[PDB]
């Protein structure tokens, strides 16, 4: 449990270290992907 | 040369912003590790509450009050780690906002200097052409 909890603290430090830099455009790209998915559902409604 | 001086200043700023990325990555690890600590302390507080429920089922009020005192100690310790976490969260965001501001300032400074250098070189070249074209031909015609 001592070794495992030290690896949990290493995973919290790793999760901070990834999360603290990773502010990106990609969230707005996922909003464009949801808009494109909405166009494919409108094309499916047109086919129906 | 001011061009070499401002390029070196921008290079020094790359070292400083890389140290600020290291400070963000450190602070990210501290907030994640202190979250992990309070998360496991609150899970142990549930285990000690269940130890009190078993003691109360057996009629051992002495063991139940001791187990509840362990629950109290663990939830107070998790509140101490949540208080420290709040300091790591505000520091993490402060370093992040300072990094975004520093990167923007470097980019603007370098591009404004680059266009000013190009305009200054054209201005001196135009002035040099006025000095060479302005003197010639007149002394040639007078000498002839």
């Amino acid at each position: 449990f001592e070794r495992m909890e030290n690896k949990v603290l290493d995973m919290e430090a790793t999760s901070q270290a990834a999360g603290e830099l990773a502010g990106f455009g990609i969230e707005n790209q996922f909003a464009q992907l949801e808009a494109s998915s909405g166009v494919e559902d409108e094309l499916a409604a047109l086919k129906a | 040369d001011p061009e070499k001086v401002l390029e070196q200043a921008v290079i020094d700023m790359q070292e400083d912003l890389v140290q600020l990325r290291q400070a963000v990555a450190r602070t990210i690890a501290e907030e994640k590790r202190t979250e992990q600590r309070l998360n496991q302390d609150t899970q142990e507080a549930k285990k000690w509450e269940d130890r009190a429920k078993l003691a109360l089922t057996n009629g051992e009020e002495n063991l139940a009050r001791e187990a509840l005192a362990r629950k109290k100690s663990l939830t107070d310790t998790a509140a101490a780690y949540q208080t420290q976490l709040a300091q790591q969260r505000t520091m993490s965001e402060n370093l992040r906002r300072n990094l975004a501001a520093l990167e923007a300032k470097i980019s603007e400074a370098k591009t404004k200097k680059n266009m000013l250098q190009a305009r200054a070189k054209a201005a001196k070249a135009n002035a040099e052409l006025q000095q060479t074209l302005g003197g010639l031909g007149t002394s040639s015609a007078t000498s002839a």
